[PDB]
């Protein structure tokens, strides 16, 4: 199992930037997935998630108007979206496969992240 | 922060050390299943413990953990140097909209 | 009772649920349906085609 | 595009009735057909449909296999063939232009008109 | 009749008459598109609505209507002497082998 | 609407038997067809559909590899080709018109079928 | 013999008689719409009712149904001697591959 | 998050009223909604609650039967239609998000409300 | 690739023009063509497309009827024939060469149009 | 005019500027790939961007497109003075009569 | 119903294998189908399902991202395509055919399977 | 293998034996269908129960079964010497990705 | 089948070369033709086909325009005109019988081609 | 070039040895059938395989194709020293205004 | 709100009957229901209880598994099914809307109800 990112850089806030993760090693289309942040020095704040047929879209408090999921089953790639990008933004985000127990879920495989960085 | 957990936690080489993960009535004694990760300094975080109890074959048993009433622990038996690191744990909260929460994070100190 | 929508749903496909063709259908033709020539099609017929005598 | 009506009239019972409408104003082989009818005093009845190359049709449970519908495509003219006509038959007979919008079709133009009379 | 519509409705000018159209679950709330047909006494019954909500370019914007479950309907605002007309509203019965289902008509009179 | 069955007969088993239910009235190529059995002192059993276009068959499991169900658009026929007949296989066949409704199917016109007896 | 009919049923001219038909959770209470049959001693079995309550125009009324739960059920009212027939109920069973299922059938004696 | 009400007015009593409210900001498919108000110089008055999918709908007593909630997903709007408008209806109506908290629910993201005046 | 454009010029209301698109660099016998136009001030409209072997011919809906598009293969020249000229026809007329690419077409070149102006 | 576009877009030469198209599900979001073509201002206008991202090899990379439900986007990065154009895109209708659509067109001015 | 399996042999380790299944008496068409397999010594083991249409795909864990299933509806076979085979992989493997009950499915009839062996 | 099976039972011709499965909330006390399969030396596993009551024609009656709890069982009566075979329960689990779950088998020897 | 290949040779750019390929073994009218080429160093490229009456001619787009492709059937002799080479066309040019099998065809007899040098 | 090819593979006589061409959905997933052809080093691309697995008389039995998905496969099995050779794969694209489409071709070394 | 009954008439003992409520001004499916009756010349019974989703049914012991309750949400219609009719079942019956306080429920609206006589 891989997932791969890229697309972080630098950008001054107000601008958009896309990420995105490809993915191998399983079949794409038959799960969910995950993206999460990790803020240099602060621990992990969970993002957003997209059910696998695209069905179910559900964000963070903190960036529900400003980020969009999306996914492409037939490249195996899932898409995130930032605009207007704030200053207070700036993490290393990683895409996540997700995974679920019984009363609650997880993520089980993850990517190396890519970092964003928004600044003047 | 939604679940609490302490910052930080230590002892010396073949000891054992644990990690709490303190929630409420919203998150843990809730009835949902508690999950741990594992991020080593440089690196994406492992799936360390997951349902409470069970473990990735990829993680050797130095780690187990379980969960009573609104908190969760995880026990470290053993301790190696290289188990030196970060340690989270993983929830959900019902009165939040987002399908995961975490506690702060625990740094795993080993007194060599 | 909490009327949003629920997250912390299994968000993963099902693996559990009949994988046979449904015997239930209705098996009519359907007099739903454009019946005008739309016009959304490639215009230049040439990508694939037998060229003999005899094809 | 412009829509008439030709070939009404009394027909004595049991016996036929052709009916046409003359098109123009348009590619008449670029779309499908209806033919709806009215009674006198009565509402609108759906009839009949010709596909736009003739590959299918389908009619009124009430005169399936009493009616036939066909169109020249070559004299832009569409025509309905009735045989065994009753006096229930009576009616104004319409042609339309099929038009379709997402889930359900619908007429856009219409003929005027023609009366069909069938008695003894 | 598939589609129920009242016979008949009216008002003075410059009142506001609506007409109703109710079908089911095989009509309406079927996620069908309805349709609204005007015929003036002497004519064929023209398109006034399609799409639910959209009119053909010859119709005076004093008429526009609104589909939601099983109910559909066409408002005439600032009703004229010259809005008087038979309505009738088309769908499709998925449980019927024609393409086109109709009510049988509204009657509108307008009291001058 | 006329269906008109022919075909029936009696033969040994493990021999073959075709028949055929001709139709008019109606146009057959806008409808599925069934077939029915029914043994002679009992109730009633599904055997076989066939879908408007023959893109699609089913059988009843008790005949699914023995019996073929077949049709011909352009002479408005269905057939019904049976291998191996078996005595258990006795039965006056039917030919039906498929019809259906919201969330199951029905017959609406039925044939008046024909014998077809296996014996020795 | 999928859905279950009694063999029997029978009642004097002028009299009512009704003819169940009962299921399960797979091909009553399943939600599949449940169709009847007349059969008379010559000849192929006609529709009787069909959506549980409807009727072709060649049915007079003397037939009507009902459906609840997993049950259902033929009433014959204003019983004729020309009513003697077998009477049977068909739905889908979502656990057989076939498209119909029948019941066993049951036969109406008219006492006359 | 942007909530817009719209279609306010004045009408004589007995006439009906169409209310909406526009809105972005955020997923309008994932939050039930519900409409409340307030008279003149009077406090609020909870009036309608409508779940997310359109599966549930509740009422305040004073107003069943007479009020009919609704909504678009595809369009991001919530309406309610007011029929057989009273005196005692004038009113600012306002739409709101649904929150939930534990026990209990509560609204966060309100709009400014809009006018509707019933009087002879 | 070369399209080659010619035949504007002023026309009367209710005259006729005939514009003619003389093309070469590939065999234009191979390939439909398409008319589109941009009254001066105005954005692109699309007008007419035609197939390869004339086999079918679309219009714009507010053109069709009055306007008339055809192509001589033989002299690899593609031909618009407008009828009835409104003012509203005065536009840059345009050809270019059909293109397709996966759920939808496109043009992937054009010749310089000439300028029809319908006046006086 | 079918798909919504900005009247205008700008920016210095050297950043980067960004032409939006915002059409329905009838026509974007249905799955109709966009086209983008650049009209310089005195001439027809070319193929710049095809099947949503790709461009046709003579154009500079520099333009690059995106797809997303009912938006879709052309982005000019390195913008040059030279760039001033009027950018369209071209999608299809599955509710019209026609065969491509156009935006109503976006002015781009070059601060330089 | 007669399942068939082939292919069947001995490889290295790190080797490609194709396995194969060829189905009569029954229309394949109609249905999805399963492998599962079974090492010497041990019990049952599922492997993978593939819909009848081939609209999805489901892999044990053990094996997703190494194993592909494929079917030819034309030809009646369920293929298996095992790339990277491992020591582990070693397994009397089967296909059978999907059946499925109320809650959960089953499978009815069963090949005979074929043997797989992986060593050096 | 996630249902729990003896590895081995075993009584006379003549007697009467079970083989128990046991599973959790996840596979049997989670409302799944228990499945049982028949494997003789030399073949491939035969269905013997489905629907955790219900069999094919080919099986004589000497097997039936029940589900109760996360409890599920096979009962061989008139137990012969012909019935020496591996004896396998299958079901679902929510956990897992895999569409079929296994018991690890269960021998019966006949002791004749 | 044979096929028999000349007219290579060195030509000034700019220049046109005319190649060709003498037939036999087969009737040289019932079969349509193909021409490849193979610049040194390089893999193979699909240069032209033609229609076995020369009804239909098509070209790879980097000689479309450029070259000429025949079939003189009176002389059982395909033949390609090449205008305006330029030193990026040379390449060893061959001939193959056009086969075709069912979504597509291929070759199924090769000549040995001939070296068209495009240089001095 | 438009179909993946490793631009060389190898093997000692005796050996199999694969040549991969893997396309995208407009040229192999396409539905296309993918034939293979045999450049010997002195000579013209000699058919070797046919719709997908088939071959010519004028091709030795250790010759074979194969395909799933976008992936096509040619493999040679008991490698012999004559069997060096430049490999192609061969099909068309949906996308292409020409016909037939080369991958990369590949070139088989034999490890004499 | 308006509860009507409908159904009454005479029936000799053993035979059955059947009642229905049909309801409006108000959400039925919001809305468990109640049966009551109330003998000529006496006070009132509770006969049944239908709870708003159908799941539970509760009755008077002097009717329980000779009475059934039932509910269709999607004509607003509570039904009774009265099988086995005793003499002392006569009675006028009524529908109630079911409402509750805290400790224990009551009826807020009522129909009119219709008589059912059990004689002869």
């Amino acid at each position: 199992v891989q997932l791969v990112e890229s697309g972080g850089g630098v950008v001054p806030p107000g601008r958009s930037l896309r990420l995105s993760c490809a993915t191998s090693g399983f079949t794409f289309s038959n799960y969910g997935m995950h993206w999460v942040r990790q803020a240099p020095g602060k621990g992990l704040e969970w993002v957003a998630i997209i059910w696998y047929d695209g069905s179910r879209n559900f964000y963070a408090a903190s960036v529900e108007g400003r980020f969009t999921i999306s996914r492409d089953n037939s490249k195996n790639t899932l898409y995130l979206q930032m605009n207007s990008l704030r200053v207070e933004d700036t993490a290393v985000y990683y895409c996540a496969r997700a995974a679920y127990y019984d009363t609650s879920g997880y993520g089980d495989y993850w990517g190396q992240g890519t970092l964003v960085t928004v600044s003047s | 922060s939604v679940l609490t957990q302490p910052p930080s936690v230590s002892g010396a080489p073949g000891q054992t050390v644990t990690i709490s993960c303190t929630g409420g009535s919203s998150n843990i004694g809730a009835g949902y299943d508690v999950h741990w990760y594992q991020q080593l300094p440089g690196t994406a975080p492992k799936l360390l413990i997951y349902g409470n109890i069970n473990r990735p074959s990829g993680v050797p048993d130095r780690f187990s953990g379980s969960k009573s009433g609104t908190s969760a622990s995880l026990a470290i038996t053993g301790l190696q140097a290289e188990d030196e690191a970060d340690y989270y744990c993983q929830s959900y909260d019902r009165r939040l909209s987002g399908s995961w929460v975490f506690g702060g994070g625990t740094k795993l100190t080993v007194l060599g | 009772a909490n009327p949003n929508a629920n997250p912390n749903a299994n968000p993963n496909a099902n693996p559990n649920a009949n994988p046979n063709a449904n015997p239930n259908a209705n098996p009519n033709a359907n007099p739903n349906a454009n019946p005008n020539a739309n016009p959304n099609a490639n215009p230049n017929a040439n990508p694939n085609a037998n060229p003999n005598a005899n094809p």
